[PDB]
């Protein structure tokens, strides 16, 4: 089986029209988790 | 101009000089020193580019007398010449067959 | 950002080739290697040029600053 | 290689004290190579090729009844890629002073350059 | 003793195969001296027509100026150079062009979006207008004497379908570019050959006779057609040298380490020359010759 | 541990100029 | 006519004495308009 493979198909596809639904590369996300967790932190979650 | 013999390294005698040639490189000096190499009169021969972001051909020539740099060098163009037009012709003469 | 005119190593033109790249790619199940030997490219220096292009100006275009969005 | 210079002309003014200088040309004396270079308006095109010594953007000063050029600082000929015009988020309105340009230039890979 | 007529005796072409694009000939019995001379004169002293002086009205498309003038400037155009001539320098640059060394390349494109854009559609081709340019929407116009001069000719770019610029509703691009003759030392926008190389041809020595199985797998060494079974006498044979590639599979093995010897004759190059769509390989390699005489001769003749 | 998984069905590409 | 605003994405104008502002949503950011001027390049 292939090791990997250029995604020329999906990259295209994704450029010309991106996610409506919840956004791809999602572990780019969990990357930044760190600052927008922090300040999410002091205006949401428990005790206000 | 284009071609012109150092004073430098020239010989009353003029049976050495060395040329600097103008915009010219490996593309002419490799070939024109394998035609005079194939001159039994000459025993030096060989070809150095100064430096390279400068178009500039070095060729000297060292014959064993009674000739000339000079004319060995006319010798090796007018071979060159008569060599480019052999190869032209057998090749015409094989694209019509 | 968009495909070359010339492969760079040698200067077989690759830039008429993407957008059959991608209709050979993706009408038939035809691989990568199979597109490009059908597109005219059988050296490593022309294959690669195809292979890996992004096309980014598709992401680029989309930010149109004459258009209501 | 792109490069943003801010033009805010608010240098000199503050906070009601009067606009003494309005992008644009007056009726003083001003050479027609500065036109050449600059927009009617007194912003320059876009898209125009630009070296040491080319005005970027003239204006005619108020007090000094003169227009004042101003000249890209760097000697690296660019092109130019936007002229941003800026205003302020408050309800009252005031003239324009602030204008953000954003430059281009041919960065060829040459010759002792780090790959 | 080397000589005119003892190198006329032994040198000989065989052109294996030919093209309006894609030659592939041999030169034998020539010394390498010369074979690379030819080559790099194919490959770089051989004119060629290209856009230089590009001239912009407007370019609101998201590729930069600069970007476009050079991919314009790239594209092969189906010119024979010797229909115009030479540019110059000294002259001034509203007098340089004329109108028997300049073509003119226009290109006038808006990107308008489509009133009856179906849902669902994805492709541009349907949601836009104009919205890719081809080199196709290059368009020459004659200038002055071209039109009775250049009318047989239809000024197309070598390719046609080679992609400019995408666009988007709204923005536009609208210029002129100037070609001129030009060559590829200059600049590789006017080298004329996609390619142009040589190769010596393999050589391959069997010192030890090769039988049975072993003549079998000596053969799959080599790709398919080089190497072949003799009918009565199981053995292996060369059978055609040129279609080998020297990847020496065989040094690999040790029962061939000493079996066989991958030499290279000397004086048998095989070229492969592909145009870039201006003109033809063997008018480019006729070119290549007449260029290294007429260098010689102009070398020999010039005053000392 | 299963080695590298290979990339079956591989064909010969590089053929001399000319062929 | 040589005027474009950000947000709205249509055309406007100044009369040099007007503020900066979009005469359809009230935004006071502005792009300029490239004009059609003679610009000329290399195809290097
Ligand atoms: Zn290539
Ligand atoms: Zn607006």
């Amino acid at each position: 089986a292939r090791t990997a493979d250029f995604r020329t198909l999906e990259r295209e596809s994704r450029f010309i029209n991106p996610p409506k639904d919840k956004s791809a590369f999602p572990l780019l996300q969990e990357a930044v988790q760190p600052h927008i967790g922090s300040f999410n932190a002091l205006t949401e979650g428990p005790d206000g | 101009e284009k071609i012109k013999l150092l004073t430098q390294a020239t010989s009353e005698d003029g049976t050495s000089a060395s040329f600097q040639i103008v915009e010219e490189d490996h593309t002419l000096g490799n070939a024109l020193r394998y035609v005079i190499m194939k001159n039994p009169d000459v025993e030096f021969c060989g070809y150095s580019i100064p430096h390279p972001s400068e178009n500039l051909l070095n060729i000297r020539i060292q014959t064993y007398g009674e000739t000339t740099a000079v004319d060995a060098l006319q010798k090796g163009l007018k071979d060159l010449m008569d060599l480019c037009d052999v190869v032209e012709s057998k090749f015409t003469e094989k694209i019509k067959s | 950002m968009i495909v070359p005119v010339r492969c760079f190593s040698c200067g077989k033109v690759v830039g008429d080739k993407w957008e059959s790249y991608l209709n050979l790619l993706q009408e038939d199940e035809l691989d990568e290697g199979t597109a490009l030997s059908r597109l005219g490219l059988k050296r490593y220096c022309c294959r690669r040029m195809i292979l890996t292009h992004v096309d980014l100006i598709e992401k680029f275009l989309r930010y149109n600053p004459l258009e209501k969005r | 290689m792109y490069k943003t210079e801010k033009v805010d002309l608010a240098l000199n003014r503050n906070r009601g004290d009067p606009i003494t200088q309005h992008f644009g040309f007056g009726n003083d004396e001003w050479p027609k190579e500065w036109l050449e270079k600059l927009d009617e308006d007194g912003l320059p095109y876009i898209g125009t090729y630009v070296e040491e010594g080319d005005p970027i953007c003239a204006y005619f000063d108020d007090t000094l009844n003169k227009t004042k050029i101003k000249t890209y600082h760097s000697s690296e000929p660019a092109y130019i890629e936007e002229v941003n015009l800026i205003g302020d988020e408050s309800n009252k309105f005031q003239e324009l002073q602030t204008v953000s340009i954003k430059y281009r230039i041919r960065r060829t890979p040459q010759i002792g350059d780090k790959f | 003793e080397w000589n005119v007529e003892k190198f006329k005796k032994d040198f000989e072409v065989n052109i294996s195969s030919l093209d309006a694009r894609e030659a592939n000939f041999d030169l034998i019995n020539i010394d390498t001296s010369i074979a690379n001379a030819f080559r790099r004169i194919m490959i770089s002293e051989v004119p060629s027509v290209a856009a230089e002086y590009v001239y912009f009205f407007n370019n609101t498309s998201v590729i930069q100026d600069e970007v476009l003038a050079h991919r314009i400037g790239l594209v092969p155009l189906k010119v024979d150079p010797d229909m115009l001539t030479w540019v110059d320098s000294n002259l001034p640059d509203d007098e340089k062009f004329t109108d028997e060394n300049t073509i003119v390349l226009s290109l006038n494109v808006k990107c308008t979006r489509n009133p009856d854009a179906p849902k669902g559609s994805t492709d541009p081709k349907e949601l836009y207008n104009n919205a890719h340019v081809y080199a196709r929407d290059l368009k020459f116009e004659p200038q002055g004497r071209q039109s009775t001069t250049f009318a047989d000719c239809p000024v197309v770019p070598a390719d046609p379908d080679i992609l400019l610029a995408k666009l988007r509703p709204g923005q536009e691009i609208s210029l002129k570019a100037h070609c001129i003759l030009g060559i590829g030392g200059d600049h590789a926008k006017f080298s004329p050959v996609s390619t142009a190389s040589y190769r010596l041809l393999p050589q391959i020595n069997i010192l030890q006779p090769i039988k049975g199985e072993s003549a079998r797998r000596f053969q799959k060494c080599f790709p398919p057609g080089v190497i072949g079974i003799d009918e009565g006498s199981d053995e292996a044979y060369v059978k055609d040298a040129r279609k080998d590639t020297v990847s020496r599979e065989v040094l690999r093995y040790e029962e061939f380490a000493d079996k066989v010897k991958l030499g290279r004759v000397r004086n048998h190059f095989i070229f492969n020359v592909e145009s870039a769509g201006a003109m033809t390989p063997e008018e480019i390699f006729f070119k290549s010759v007449r260029i290294l005489k007429n260098k010689a001769e102009y070398l020999k003749n010039c005053p000392i | 541990r299963k080695d590298v998984p290979k990339v079956e069905g591989l064909k010969l590409e590089h053929f001399a100029t000319g062929y | 006519l040589k005027y474009i605003c950000a947000e709205c994405s249509s055309k406007l104008s100044l009369s040099r004495t007007d503020a900066v502002r979009c005469k359809d949503c009230g935004h006071r950011i502005l792009l300029k308009a490239r004009t059609k001027r003679l610009v000329q390049f290399e195809a290097r």
